[PDB]
């Protein structure tokens, strides 16, 4: 009963010839309920960035987890690190992650 | 407090500007705005600093903009609004940038061509079979609430003239009768699990209560059958 | 972990001038699946009836449960009688109730 | 044994009749041919007892036809299938009309204007953070399959060479990427859940599968790049 998110570690793929920097949040001990725990981003200039969710799934040990991810360009990661995650609910957050 | 927002439900015409507002905490520094559409989380759009805009990355068209004159009350609004306007609109407040976000009820947005696609919940409440009394020696009621747009409801049940919570299991969200159809009514179910014993006392009265958000009195209705209008509509039953 | 159905008592509404026969199939004990317990029922000419669900929702109490209600004319209401409803996964199944 | 169907996931062109096929049960009087569709419950479609149709209320349009000449082995065909076509066919088998029913794995059907709206998967994993590591003492693995149309997908995950199903979570269905446009690619995530000390070990290996099911060979295809058949797409990562 207690929600807790997780900034996982960076992955990188390939897109149009760019190199890309992908990054996911983790909620987990996630209630049942009707709605869910949005996920929402921030970045290093204060803006926040617009990402996709996967929304609330029951896991087989009878919990709920939402997972979202986020994709720019590595060509950026001198702006928007170090990177911070949110979700709730008041909301919860985790640790800026130094992309870099 | 905390923080409340107003309208909760509004339902508008396209073409027809709206307009929306939000009461922070008191003593709370910064002031947010999001969009939760299509499931997704929630989209950034403008952000306040002690009544002053220092963020508008979120804003995709010009026709929103939000304005916080008294620096504790900020207000939105969206001239000739449409359909991709029909969303969530949030609103948070914090100490500041820097820390923790408290967010409101929200405002449930929902754009059509026409208002006469609006109707009221068509509730209906059934008993627990013998099967499932004799069985699990628990009995469980279902209310029914359709052909209902948009899908502005809230469901509750009222055991002897008081709210129950508990055992009360409703649907995360409305679905919509045809999901085909582009415009197409909304249906919702609701669950209150009770003991087989107080199931079968008559002097017990179950009643399941919807209360829907249509029409306001400002908007003018033509067709002479009835009015969608915010309204609230139950369907009751006495135990066995 | 064993789902279990059942049909509950007719209720009657009105549509247009004509008295409506509404039912409902209520199957429990479902587990959190990623697909579903689909519900169907069948009428008295061997025939089935197209209904409309509900879909699983997850109780308060750690369950799940499926919904469909049914809706005809209590005119035909000679022809379907008795009412039987299905569920699962093979499949399960309950007790006909006699329309009438 | 038992009930067996085949194609299980079949996408083809809108003006492209298709065939589907069933083997119920051996000792089996009845059969069944049912569509799912939108999430709604199995929708009766036609009967057969003893190679013999005795029923055909569920048939919408007359473009369906069923047949089961050898009368153990029954064949759905659609002449010039289709939109309101894309669902899943289902089929069961019994002693009688009065018994209990078995089904089987049924037939993921979605047509389309254009077979370039294929896509495989594009899958990728992620490592536990540190952060659940020393909180939970326990490691979750991340899996994403995305750009993919249709949402014909199998995910499984493989610690060291063999497919594992414990602490295995997976999305219930394919999200579309843009649920505004009739026409969008799916998502999929799942989530493997294993021990601290498990993840923490470079010899153990974790392998997230993706079977999507495209193209056949019987189909041509005139885009330079590539084409989208039936494949599998993987993503693997070393413990540390
Ligand atoms: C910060 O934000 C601005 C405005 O979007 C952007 O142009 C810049 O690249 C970002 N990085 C810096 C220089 O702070
Ligand atoms: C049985 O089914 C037929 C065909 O749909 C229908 O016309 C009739 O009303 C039903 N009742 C009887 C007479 O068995």
């Amino acid at each position: 009963g207690t929600p807790f998110p997780s900034l996982a570690p960076p992955i990188m793929l390939l897109v149009d010839g760019k190199q890309q920097m992908v990054v996911v949040c983790l909620v987990l001990d996630v209630a049942p309920p009707g709605l869910d725990s949005p996920i929402w981003f921030s970045a290093g200039n204060g803006s926040a960035l617009d990402a996709f969710t996967y929304g609330p799934s029951p896991a087989t040990d009878g919990t709920w987890t939402n997972l979202a991810h986020l994709s720019l360009p590595s060509e950026e990661l001198a702006s928007w690190e170090p990177l911070v995650c949110h979700t709730g609910p008041h909301s919860r957050s985790t640790q800026p992650m130094h992309l870099s | 407090m905390g923080v409340s927002q107003s309208p909760r439900y509004k339902v508008a015409k396209r073409g027809q500007d709206v307009a929306l507002r939000c009461d922070p905490i008191s003593g709370h520094v910064s002031l947010f705005w999001y969009q939760q559409a299509l499931g997704q989380g929630p989209e950034f759009l403008t952000y306040f600093q002690n009544e002053a805009q220092l963020d508008k990355s979120g804003l995709p068209s010009d026709r929103f903009f939000a304005e916080r004159p008294e620096g504790s009350v900020s207000t939105l609004k969206i001239q000739r609004t449409q359909q991709e306007d029909s969303a969530v609109y949030l609103c948070a407040s914090s100490l500041g940038q820097a820390y923790e976000q408290y967010f409101g009820p929200g405002t449930r947005l929902t754009v059509t061509e026409d208002l006469k696609n609006v109707f009221p919940p068509e509730v209906a409440v059934f008993e627990p079979s013998e099967a499932e009394i004799s069985h699990t020696q628990k009995a469980t009621l279902v209310c029914l609430a359709t052909g209902f747009y948009p899908d502005h409801v809230e469901l509750s049940w009222w055991v002897n003239g008081k709210e129950v919570h508990s055992g009360v299991s409703t649907d995360p969200q409305p679905l919509k009768e045809q999901p085909a159809l582009n415009d197409s009514r909304y249906c919702l179910s609701s669950r209150l699990r009770v003991s087989a014993t107080f199931w079968q006392n008559p002097r017990n009265h179950f009643r399941c209560q919807v209360q829907f958000y249509g029409l306001s009195e400002n908007d003018e209705w033509t067709q002479d059958r009835a009015k969608p209008v915010t309204q609230i509509v139950s369907a009751e039953a006495w135990g066995r």
